[PDB]
């Protein structure tokens, strides 16, 4: 990952401003967090670098630059996890930032203040694709489910519930076998008066 | 959870019950909006169109 | 124990290479084929991730089922899968390939390409956008990179695998 | 077995099957199905006609289909790069689909008697005009590597030549029928026209040799005329004149 | 308007919007939706089963148009690639958590779409 | 209506031994004429059409068949008269329709043939119109039509090593077999199918 | 007038909510049918070019 | 009280009740019953109340009208689309 | 002999046009078999024995020993016609 | 305990047989065939494995033994934790163990681990779970407590351990199994193709073999499941006839037309070289040791006839697997068309 | 859909009606009522009960009982089928199904000795509801509540496999072969005079024919072991034990005499027929 900032891209006022303000580790790694173009690191311009439109609950940074050579490269995100080339995929962008980054709308989430997005009490946090991990989606009757029998038995019992046969030693009156009734309803006409 | 046809007290009570900190509502503010049809809130995109830069 | 000292590093070099040049087979059925060809052109460049299409299965590394599979085509698909050089991976793209799809109740359609050949990954849409196809291909690339060393071996007291 | 399935569903459930018939040109299939249903109902879709959406999107999918056909034919002949351009310029039309129905290929947009009026906005037509202006340039770019190329001419001229007799025996219609020399366009037919086509002004092209070169040239000219038709429709749904001040003739 | 991954929504109070009317089941051209309903002990009619075979679905949006309470929607997510065929058998838990995760964006989009006729 | 129209009446003028039954409808194009033709004159009629002046400039547009053994009106059962063409869909085992376009007269012509024999036999016209080869092959394989004097009788769209007519009403859309891979044989086989139902 | 030729639907309804018969007339089928007539006597490259010239899509042909 | 008793069934639309409301996370695969039970009763001044389940039409459920003039004064009623409960004020 | 058994099972036919249609189909399937159009595991369904095991593998005679002299009805009664879990 | 197992075998891939099965050691040769035999009638099959290369076809194709929702592949199996064994067979009423020492392996400790330790763990987990009805353990025909081969010694010890832990387990001892991907015919073909001139033999080829086709072992497993009297019995499975190794070489030569050539290397040199050098599939101590031992049905236990299976003859059953390697000599002109 | 204008212009508050409780068989949603009087006329003229009516005036009038009273009666559920709207609904059949996802079969009921013609609606392997049919010689148009609703007793307490009982009373599931072999050994060992049978309430002609033929082959001619409760009627002639005047005979007769008969519980539809006939000069006497 050598030359995240090329020599021609260095000596630019943008690079020195970024290094003076942000530091070295943050400045150098900006070429690793996003790998769009050599001349695009920190923004297309040269006088200064693009201000981030926002940040993320996972640390990702979101920028929008209006001086890109093609219209489709206006908005981009730099990820907090950049361990390898071909490591950060597109499922790490949260909900509101997803719509902002896909140009569905021009609103973006904000940590504090007047928000354009609802914040209900039952909302869950965005999760990446969990396939090929121990936390994938398992149908209730699939063999991977350890409690698959409770779902199978209920589906069977919806239309055919087997009669529970007497087990073990029982009480006999001649040949009839005596057990207590299994009705949860009350025979009120035998207790009423 | 409720439209303007309900009293501000009922709307505030329901919103407090469902734990709604965002979009605060006051009985003075809800009274003016009570029984009133209004368009959606709007914003403005002000020209010139440019990039926001950081320098110095 | 001592062999691992050479095997464990070299493994990465073996994976990286096959992650850097992942050549799929030029084979497209129906209209997920059109969507895939969109995913190949300059807007979404697979050649960025070292993905280029080879026409013969002997030079292919990934089989990409991208359309409806009929009962007339199943033996051909089985032969094409068998005639690819190992190691190989299979990507199932679109509803007609993942399951029956919009023709699941038909008399001449295979109810999913995984009844004929094993499938490594499934892409759900109809058609899955080039965005989603690129996402699935990148996921498969990362998985096959990590697939050579998933911690199957145990570590002894010297922190050495088997 | 799509026809059996269509026979096994209600009318609206079979319509997306037409999207999968000729999946390069999608809304024309829906238009044909909806026209059949409307004829069986004895009515017409006035909301679609007075908004010009059906004609406009028919011409847009015409451009899509001819772009794909020309690019793939050039790729088969040996011209490798031209396929990259038509696919970029047919990505914008896919975006235009996505902005009215939320899908890039299988729209399921046309309905027998319903038009989603809210799906069509004025900001969409301006982007369509921008696309047309740049499509002129992209079509010229494809033009100057193929049309006058000696290799292209020696590969396509006097290849697959046929006359009107074969063109009738084998039921050839469309671009092939216009190449064999026959003047057959359903849009311009008095008794067979549909969806605003009879009251526009566009040209249609016929060849005089009946070979591959004629078909290629006809497809390029049809793309240009589709641009012209789209412009005419947008003009028909446009408000040009304004109110001027009584004095000084100044616009208000 | 983009048609992506399906989700089941809730009212702002947390109540399910779906009332088990089975209009979405009959609207499906692919027959991908299966619904079973029982009266919930408090009396409201809710589904005991609501599942969608995502390998049968054609992502057409006929079901979200048919829903009269905007319960079932197609979200903006398209990165739903799975490694197993069984990961694409969506049950009520999966759709409910998809709705609970993607609710802000879906709400914003639906808000704009609703305001369009107005 | 609002256009010049004329019936194709010369066809029954030349063929003097045939009854004439023609329809025009507003559900069709204003230049579309539908006629009823007996099965034992179809080849001669097509021979006349292919060569006679003001008919020679004709093309075959479409061919198919209708299984009318299960045709029932579902609504408005009391709004049927003796002149309705659908009145000929009752008690008739099979129907076959051909659609042509004439460039000189600028007309659409549909011809209907009633097949009432159990073997469903009718002469082919693929020796007159080159269109009819694939069209008639598909119709024959879909509906079990037995075409006589045909250029090619092989299956067109159906799978190898199978005999079936899936477009008959008796046929269920799921078929009777499914294709699976067999580990014990290392190749694909066909088995009796069990299918999900909604 | 579809971009590939005259595309038609011939459909008969019995009065219910489902079509009794729906037949699809596709021009790509006719173009593929005529292809052998104009391709005989040509080279393999000419055959590939001819397949390109006939704008045939097999979803419409096979359906 | 026994949920299978005559009184409990009669005052529960002849259904076996669940006071804990925790049977529905398995039978109905969600905790919506608990959440809707967490919402108190809304007291309305008039005899009839209109519910749409939201602030605007098409954001909620179709317009429904609930009677609050009951045989027993002040008996709360439940919307059949959303679980909100209303009663006449005093 | 197996294909002759097939033809014998088609002996009751008495409509000549139907027989001509069947002969056309038979010629077509034979041509498909002789030109590698079909798969061997698919075309073997017309050459397979009706009541005899195939010669390339072993066979089980368990149900022959247990249901020795029992009639066909008893054999079909002991072995059900539907799954028993549901 | 109850050994009863009622299931419906008259169904197909999408039916419900009533069998829920767990198969151990299915990443070898038997695995796919046993799994297909169980899952082709509508059973649920679980495949625990810990395979070095997860992308190998030995793992992926295990998904084909049953349909979607019926076959499951459990990865990263510990083979050392009791909890994982309990999780594997929690809802299984049938358990099959195909784990065994691999041919490349020459270490006695690893052989005991494969043949004794894993089998003991499986049997102990089966005993704890009260819903397990039948357990089928796979052993070797020539298994013996004094065998010079560590594989056979450890397999006899594993038989003892399994029968001790789960006294209702069924032991299968195949003689030698051939098929498309086997170590008998495929190894012969590949060794002749590599050593273009000969097949290497390290003995007089007088050892006896009783080959049995893979398709018959699956039928034997199904028949044993159908038979309730086989619960605590040992069965030796072999073909109809007994051949010496020389006779097998000659028969393979005659069936394909390749002229035989058996180059002889003395036994002690081969033993020393395989002992002191690295071992892989085509060069190992196990081949050298086993080539002097008879792997046949000894008659001490029950045979394949007690499972009501009629195995196919070796010449008839092995012919289709050498069709591609047939000798191309002088043929008629009509043989040019294929 | 077929006859209306197709769109509305009413833009005011609608009336709201509080729901009533009629019992566990009929569910009420009285906002849907159109005041069609079908339920009142059915209760008065068919069921014979006088609990329903219309109280109030104008738009605020309400259909139903004045006081809180259940709609307890046989043939109660029939009123649901009479009401054209969802005002009265089948309470057991609440929210479970939709009309388009059901397959229907024609059959006859066995819950009462009148073979009521019924229609069974199912979805997959689950029977969903039972509806009446038209016969005009049996049940006219109507079925009793037991016929309509007691079918859900087939979904539970089912015997699904052969079983054997030990001496201590433990039940074990066995195979068909073992059970049949055990019974066959018992049949071969037991003397003829020690063999008996009991014929059940729900026994069809084929089953009784099979059992009779088998026991006759075993030289057994006794088909009862119970000491009391046997019918003292000879099977020599069909007229001995049958309804010789048929179900419609109540319309033909002018004097009916019941002897130990309670038609209200044993045949509610026949009771409704007798009520209709008594409205037309039929006299009923009871012993
Ligand atoms: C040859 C290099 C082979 C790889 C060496 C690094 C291997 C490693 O540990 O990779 C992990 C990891 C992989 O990260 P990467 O960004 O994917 O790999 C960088 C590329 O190798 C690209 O390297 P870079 O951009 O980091 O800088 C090195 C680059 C340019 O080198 C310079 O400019 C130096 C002058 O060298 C080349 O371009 C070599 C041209 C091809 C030479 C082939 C052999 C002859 O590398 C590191 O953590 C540091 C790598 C430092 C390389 C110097
Ligand atoms: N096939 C034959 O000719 C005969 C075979 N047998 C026996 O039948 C059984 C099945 O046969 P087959 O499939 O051909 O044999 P294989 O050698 O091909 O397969 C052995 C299986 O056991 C697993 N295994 C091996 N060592 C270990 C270990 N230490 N820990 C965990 N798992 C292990 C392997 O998995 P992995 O290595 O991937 O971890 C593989 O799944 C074996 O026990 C074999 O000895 C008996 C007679 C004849
Ligand atoms: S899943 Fe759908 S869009 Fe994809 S190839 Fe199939 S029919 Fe076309
Ligand atoms: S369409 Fe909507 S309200 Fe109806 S059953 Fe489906 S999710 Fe529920
Ligand atoms: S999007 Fe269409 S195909 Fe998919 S579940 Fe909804 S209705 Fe069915
Ligand atoms: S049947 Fe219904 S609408 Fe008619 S009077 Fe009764 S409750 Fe009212
Ligand atoms: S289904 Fe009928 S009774 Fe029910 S509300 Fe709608 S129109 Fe009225
Ligand atoms: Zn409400
Ligand atoms: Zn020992």
């Amino acid at each position: 990952g050598l030359w995240s900032w090329t020599i021609n891209q260095m000596l630019t006022p943008k690079f020195w401003v970024h290094l003076r303000r942000e530091g070295f580790i943050k400045t150098w790694t900006r070429g690793h967090k996003a790998s769009r173009h050599a001349h695009y690191v920190g923004g297309n311009r040269t006088d200064g670098y693009t201000k981030q439109v926002g940040e993320d609950e996972f640390g990702n940074r979101y920028y929008e630059d209006f001086d890109v050579d093609h219209k489709n490269q206006r908005r981009w995100v730099e990820f907090s996890d950049y361990f390898m080339q071909m490591w950060s995929n597109g499922d790490k962008v949260p909900v509101g930032w997803h719509g902002w980054l896909s140009h569905q709308y021009d609103d973006f989430p904000t940590r504090t203040g007047n928000s354009a997005f609802v914040k209900h009490h039952y909302l869950k946090q965005h999760t990446a694709n969990l396939s090929n991990t121990p936390l994938n989606h398992v149908p209730q009757g699939a063999p991977q489910n350890l409690n698959r029998m409770r779902f199978i038995t209920a589906q069977r019992d919806r239309s055919r519930a087997p009669w529970q046969s007497p087990k073990g030693e029982g009480v006999f009156q001649g040949k009839k076998l005596i057990v207590a009734s299994n009705s949860p309803f009350i025979d009120d006409m035998s207790i009423r008066d | 959870a409720l439209d303007n046809s309900f009293s501000p007290e009922n709307i505030a009570q329901v919103q407090s019950s469902i734990g709604d900190k965002v979009t605060n509502i006051d009985t003075k503010a809800l009274a003016l909006n009570h029984q009133t049809e209004e368009y959606h809130k709007t914003s403005k995109l002000v020209y010139p169109i440019r990039t926001n830069l950081v320098v110095e | 124990m001592r062999v691992d000292y050479i095997v464990t590093p070299i493994n990465a070099v073996v994976s990286w290479a096959r992650q850097g040049s992942f050549w799929p087979l030029t084979f497209g059925l129906a209209c997920c084929a059109v969507e895939m060809m969109h995913a190949t052109v300059s807007r979404y460049d697979f050649d960025r991730f070292g993905v280029i299409f080879r026409a013969t299965p002997r030079q292919a590394d990934l089989i990409l089922v991208a359309g409806t599979l009929t009962n007339k085509m199943a033996p051909g698909l089985r032969r094409l899968y068998e005639q690819t050089l190992d190691p190989k991976w299979v990507l199932s793209m679109g509803s007609c390939a993942n399951g029956g799809g919009y023709y699941h109740y038909s008399y001449s359609v295979v109810r999913g390409c995984n009844r004929i050949i094993p499938v490594d990954i499934y892409v759900p849409g109809c058609p899955p956008t080039a965005e989603a196809l690129m996402f699935g291909v990148l996921q498969l690339q990362k998985s096959l990179y990590r697939q050579i060393n998933e911690g199957e071996k145990k570590y002894n007291k010297k922190d050495l695998t088997y | 077995g799509s026809e059996k399935l269509i026979e096994d569903r209600p009318y609206l459930q079979g319509m997306p099957y037409f999207d999968r018939f000729d999946y390069v040109s999608m809304m024309v299939q829906e238009h044909a199905y909806c026209l059949g249903i409307e004829s069986l109902l004895g009515t017409t879709n006035y909301s679609a006609t007075f908004t010009q959406i059906r004609t406009m999107y028919d011409e847009l999918t015409r451009i899509l289909n001819h772009l794909l056909a020309v690019a793939c034919h050039a790729l088969d002949v040996g011209s490798m790069s031209s396929v990259f351009w038509a696919f970029e310029e047919r990505e914008k039309l896919m975006e235009f689909y996505e902005r009215v129905c939320g899908a890039r290929m299988h729209a399921a947009f046309y309905r027998p008697n319903e038009v989603n009026l809210n799906a069509v906005s004025s900001f969409l037509m301006e982007d369509i005009l921008e696309f047309s202006r740049n499509f002129f340039t992209t079509l010229n770019e494809m033009h100057n590597v193929l049309t006058y190329n000696k290799i292209w001419k020696q590969r396509l001229i006097n290849i697959g030549t046929y006359s009107f007799q074969t063109c009738l025996d084998y039921g050839l219609t469309g671009v092939m029928a216009r190449s064999c020399g026959l003047k057959r366009d359903l849009r311009l037919s008095k008794t067979e026209t549909y969806a605003n086509y009879y009251y526009l002004n566009f040209r249609s092209y016929t060849g005089q040799h009946g070979d591959c070169y004629d078909r290629f040239l006809i497809r390029m000219n049809e793309m240009c005329e589709s641009l012209n038709i789209v412009n005419q429709s947008i003009n028909k749904i446009s408000k040009f004149n304004n109110i001027v001040s009584i004095n000084t003739k100044k616009n208000i | 308007l983009f048609r992506g991954e399906h989700a089941l929504r809730r009212y702002p109070t947390g109540e399910e919007r779906c009332i088990a009317c089975k209009l979405c089941q009959s609207a499906c051209p692919a027959r991908a939706i299966t619904i079973e309903t029982e009266p919930r002990p408090d009396g409201s009619r809710r589904t005991v089963r609501y599942d969608i075979d995502m390998t049968k679905c054609i992502y057409c949006g006929f079901c979200q148009e048919a829903c009269p309470v905007d319960a079932i929607v197609e979200g903006p997510n398209y990165e739903q690639t799975a490694y197993l065929h069984e990961d694409l058998f969506y049950d009520k838990y999966k759709l409910l958590e998809n709705g609970d995760k993607w609710e802000p964006q879906i709400a914003r989009n639906i808000e704009y779409l609703i305001n369009q006729p107005l | 209506m609002q256009n010049k129209y004329m019936q194709p009446i010369q066809l029954f003028i030349v063929f003097e031994k045939l009854n004439s039954k023609m329809w025009i409808s507003k559900k069709l194009n204003s230049n579309h004429s539908i006629a009823l033709i007996p099965s034992n004159w179809f080849y001669s009629i097509n021979l006349f059409l292919k060569r006679e002046l003001l008919f020679s400039n004709i093309t075959l547009i479409e061919n198919s068949a209708i299984d009318t053994i299960s045709y029932n009106l579902e609504t408005n059962q009391n709004d049927l008269d003796k002149t309705n063409i659908e009145n000929y869909f009752f008690k008739n085992k099979m129907l076959v329709f051909y659609n042509y376009y004439n460039y000189f007269l600028k007309s659409k012509l549909t011809l209907f043939i009633i097949l009432n024999n159990l073997n469903k036999s009718i002469d082919s016209i693929d020796r007159i119109f080159a269109n009819a080869n694939w069209l008639e092959r598909e119709t024959s394989e879909m509906y079990g039509i037995n075409y006589k004097w045909k250029i090619d009788t092989r299956k067109l769209l159906l799978d190898y090593s199978k005999i079936e007519n899936p477009m008959l009403k008796e046929f269920q859309s799921e078929g009777t077999q499914d294709a699976f891979y067999n580990i014990f044989e290392n190749q694909v086989v066909v088995l009796k199918n069990e299918t999900v139902e909604l | 007038e579809s971009p590939k030729g005259e595309f038609g639907v011939s459909m008969l309804s019995d009065g219910s909510n489902k079509p009794y018969k729906c037949k699809v007339r596709s021009p790509a089928l006719h173009h593929l049918q005529v292809l052998p007539k104009i391709g005989k006597g040509h080279f393999l490259a000419d055959l590939v070019a001819l397949v390109g010239t006939v704008d045939i899509v097999f979803g419409e042909i096979d359906r | 009280l026994n949920p299978y008793s005559y009184e409990a069934l009669k005052e529960n639309h002849w259904l076996v009740s669940d006071s804990s409301k925790k049977n529905s996370e398995w039978t109905h695969k969600s905790n919506a019953e608990q959440l809707i039970a967490k919402v108190p009763i809304i007291y309305v001044d008039s005899n009839i109340v209109r519910c749409i389940g939201g602030t605007e039409i098409n954001a909620g459920h179709p317009q429904v009208y609930i009677q609050l003039d009951t045989r027993k004064h002040g008996t709360p009623q439940t919307c059949k689309y959303c679980g909100l409960r209303y009663a006449k004020k005093m | 002999i197996n294909f002759g058994n097939y033809i014998r099972e088609r002996n009751h036919y008495r409509d000549p046009g139907l027989i001509d249609h069947r002969i056309q189909l038979g010629y077509e399937l034979l041509y498909e078999a002789e030109m590698h159009f079909s798969q061997h595991t698919i075309l073997m369904q017309y050459l397979s024995p009706y009541n005899t095991p195939l010669s390339d593998r072993g066979y089980s005679y368990l149900e022959k020993v247990k249901y020795g002299n029992k009639s066909k009805f008893l054999q079909g009664f002991y072995k059900g016609n539907k799954p028993t879990e549901f | 305990r109850s050994t009863q197992l009622k299931f419906y075998d008259g169904g197909n891939r999408q039916s419900i047989s009533g069998i829920r099965a767990t198969i151990f050691g299915a990443t070898g040769f038997m695995g796919p065939y046993i799994g297909a035999a169980l899952g082709y009638i509508g059973s649920d099959v679980i495949f625990p494995h810990n395979h070095v290369y997860a992308y190998d076809d030995y793992v992926k194709e295990l998904k084909l033994c049953a349909g979607s929702g019926q076959s499951y592949i459990m990865r990263h199996f510990n083979y050392d934790d009791d909890n994982m064994y309990d999780m594997a067979i929690k809802n299984s009423n049938v358990v099959i163990n195909l784990v065994g020492s691999r041919l490349q392996n020459k270490n006695f400790q690893k052989a005991a681990y494969a043949n004794i330790h894993v089998a003991k763990k499986i049997a102990e987990a089966c005993a704890r779970n009260p819903n397990v009805r039948r357990l089928i353990h796979f052993s070797a025909a020539g298994a013996d407590t004094k065998s010079p081969s560590p594989d056979l010694h450890t397999k006899f010890h594993g038989e003892e351990a399994v029968l001790n832990a789960f006294p209702n387990a069924t032991i299968f001892r195949p003689c030698t199994v051939y098929g498309m991907q086997d170590y008998f015919i495929r190894h012969w073909i590949k060794e002749r193709d590599w050593w273009y001139h000969f097949n290497i033999v390290t003995d007089d080829c007088t050892a006896k073999r009783q080959p049995i086709l893979i398709n018959d072992v699956a039928q034997c497993v199904l028949n044993a499941l159908k038979l309730q009297e086989s619960a605590g019995q040992i069965y030796e499975l072999g073909g109809p006839h007994v051949y010496s190794r020389l006779e097998v070489f000659e028969m393979l030569a005659n069936l394909s037309g390749r002229p035989p050539k058996l180059a002889h290397i003395p036994h002690d040199i081969a033993l020393k070289i395989t002992q002191n050098f690295y071992n892989w599939e085509f060069f190992n101590m196990e081949k050298v040791i086993k080539d002097k031992l008879d792997l046949i049905v000894t008659g001490k236990h029950k045979t394949i006839s007690d499972l009501y299976v009629q195995p196919v003859s070796f010449p008839q059953g092995a012919e289709q697997f050498i069709d591609d390697v047939r000798y191309r000599g002088v043929e008629t002109h009509d043989n040019l068309e294929k | 859909s077929v006859y209306g204008y197709g769109i509305s212009r009413y833009n005011e508050y609608k009336r709201a009606v509080e729901d009533k409780n009629y019992g566990p068989l009929v569910a009420t949603s009285m906002n849907r009522c159109i005041h069609c009087t079908r339920c009142v006329r059915f209760a008065t003229q068919i069921a014979g009960v006088e609990d329903l009516g219309k109280t109030g005036r104008g738009k605020a009038a309400e259909i139903g009982t004045y006081v809180e009273k259940t709609f307890n009666t046989e043939l109660s559920g029939n009123v649901v089928d009479v009401c054209p709207v969802g005002a009265l609904t089948n309470a057991p059949y609440a929210f479970t199904s939709r009309p388009w996802e059901l397959k229907s079969f024609y059959t006859s009921d066995v819950f009462d000795t009148l073979g009521s013609a019924i229609q069974v609606d199912t979805r997959g392997p689950e029977i969903m509801r039972v509806l009446p049919r038209i016969h005009e010689e049996i049940n006219e148009e109507w079925i009793s509540d037991k016929t309509r609703h007691a079918f859900d007793g087939l979904k539970r307490q089912r015997i699904n496999s052969p079983m054997k009982r030990s001496k201590d009373g433990n039940y074990e599931d066995i195979f068909w072969e073992e059970a049949i072999q055990t019974i066959s050994k018992k049949c071969l060992n037991t003397p003829s005079d020690q063999i008996g049978a009991i014929i059940g309430e729900f026994a069809d002609i084929e089953s009784i024919t099979a059992l009779k033929d088998f026991l006759n082959r075993l030289d057994v001619d006794n088909f009862e072991v119970r000491q009391h409760g046997n019918l003292k009627v000879s099977p020599d002639f069909r007229a001995n034990y049958l309804m010789n005047s048929k179900i419609t005979g109540v319309e033909d007769a002018d004097v009916l005499l019941l002897v130990g008969c309670n038609p209200r519980y044993e045949a509610p539809v026949l009771n409704a027929r007798i009520l209709k006939s008594t409205r037309k000069n039929l006299k009923v006497f009871n012993i």
